[PDB]
DNA sequence: ATGGTTGGGTATAATGGGAGTCGTCTCGGATGCAGG
DNA sequence: CCTGCATCCGAGAGCTGAGGAACCCAACCAT
């Protein structure tokens, strides 16, 4: 369920790379953030109840 | 409630601009600046005094220099024989257009700032520095280039978002560049960690920023970016117990040193 | 002008140090938080 | 991958997405350098 | 006299958001609506 | 006109101990 929640937070960004980009050079590695998901990872193992 | 929701009908209860009367209203604003330059040059007084004492005529009542001051000025400026209250009603129509044209574009401000939630600013504060730059951009805007309004002012209400999340965003204020050096050292360190796969040490780092870049200065950029925390953040399960009953006081002296 | 800031025993314990561990800004897979120079641990049976 | 909607050029590439904690032969985990145990909640199940 | 910090500007066109919360039990008052 | 009766909102709910996301250029005051 936490990874879930950090992998929407990650297609949202992708999305919007995609929109304010260029899309006529574009690869994967640099529309991909992936500071959400590791955010909502250890937001898990760390602090939940 | 829902303060957000509520703006956003205000702004909708004003129609949008064709072409038409978008350049009609920034030329109306251009003539209106010309003829309040030309009043200042026949009358001798100051273009920011006059401006001044004719938006307060324009706006009204409503909105609260005083009353004595400004009724003499513009009761010498109904002193004019010719060709100068003509000068006159050009600024009031200026100010007018001035007006409508803000008005009118208050929602690209919108859009626009929808787009930095998250960063340390609600939403109506971005709103609110996007509403002023987009004001700056009406002042500097210029219709000659036959270019569109949005064009020139997306610039301007991005400069004022961006100003102001630089500006208010920590509790601790830090300059704007070295604001800009943070988000460009996290941009690095990110791109970096995505090519290394795994965290990248302080020596990669400053490598990757480049000339006049080692590990010290690294750590030391990395230090002052660390936020305060809260006093009341709660500690364990229970609400009863918070951060700050653990901080003993440092600066009193104790009874022992008293004696 | 240097002053005493060193770790002492807390009143109620004591016992036999078995263990100590040093780790330094450097070493591998040392992540120690920004300002700190080096931690020291001792390990008291 | 990604894939041109029009043209239909496609780029791949293997993007690294962080790190995931690994549970221990016991069934705990080491977090912070610190044991942990994930404790099962128990809930309303979906339905009607 | 040197960095540290602050202010102004960038011109194709762009013009109404988003996370969420649903397993408390009572009581006393404030209040609007039903009846006569 | 009066009255009572659903309806809604807000403030309560034991003590102690432990727990942790643009960039550039140009000028201006501080020291």
């Amino acid at each position: 369920d936490q990874f879930r929640v950090g992998l929407a937070r990650l297609a949202r960004g992708v999305r919007e790379r995609m929109l304010m980009g260029s899309e006529d050079s574009l690869t994967p590695a640099k529309l991909v953030n992936s500071r959400p998901l590791e955010a909502a990872i250890r937001e898990f193992f760390s602090r939940s109840q | 409630s829902d303060p957000v929701r509520q703006y956003l009908h205000e702004i909708g209860q004003v129609p949008l601009l064709t072409l038409e009367e978008e350049v009609e209203l920034a030329r109306k604003v251009e003539e209106g600046m010309e003829a309040i330059k030309k009043l200042s040059e026949i009358t001798g007084l100051d273009p920011d005094l006059i401006r001044e004492v004719v938006r307060a005529k324009i706006l009204g009542s409503a909105r609260v220099l005083d009353p004595k001051t400004v009724e003499e000025i513009d009761q010498k400026l109904k002193s004019l024989p010719k060709e100068h209250k003509r000068y006159l009603h050009i600024a009031r129509e200026g100010e007018a257009a001035r007006q409508h044209l803000i008005e009118a574009n208050l929602r690209l401000v919108v859009s626009i700032a929808k787009k930095y939630t998250g960063r340390g600013l609600s939403f109506l504060d971005l709103i609110q520095e996007g509403n002023q730059g987009l004001i700056r951009a009406v002042e500097k805007f210029e219709y000659k280039r036959r270019f569109k309004f949005s064009t020139y002012a997306t610039w301007w209400i991005r400069q004022a978002i961006n100003r102001a999340i630089a500006d208010q965003a920590r509790t601790i204020r830090i300059p704007v560049h070295m604001v800009e050096t943070i988000n460009k050292l996290s941009r690095t360190a990110r791109q970096l960690q995505q090519e290394l796969g795994r965290e990248p040490t302080y020596e990669e780092i400053a490598e990757a920023m480049g000339p006049g870049w080692d590990a010290k200065r690294v750590e030391e950029t990395l230090k002052i970016a660390q936020e305060p925390v809260s006093l009341e953040t709660p500690i364990g399960d229970e609400k009863d117990s918070f951060y700050g009953d653990f901080i003993p006081d440092e600066h009193l002296p104790s009874p022992v040193d008293a004696a | 002008d240097v002053k005493d800031t060193s770790l002492r025993v807390p009143p109620g314990e004591g016992g036999i140090v078995v263990r100590t561990v040093r780790l330094r800004r450097g070493d591998p897979g040392v992540e120690l938080k920004p300002g700190v120079r080096e931690v020291v641990r001792v390990y008291v049976a | 991958q990604l894939i041109h909607k029009d043209t239909g050029l496609i780029k791949e590439d293997e993007v690294f997405l962080g790190h995931i904690p690994l549970m221990t032969e016991d069934g705990s985990f080491i977090i912070n350098g610190a044991d942990r145990v994930i404790v099962s909640q128990i809930h309303r199940s979906p339905g009607v």
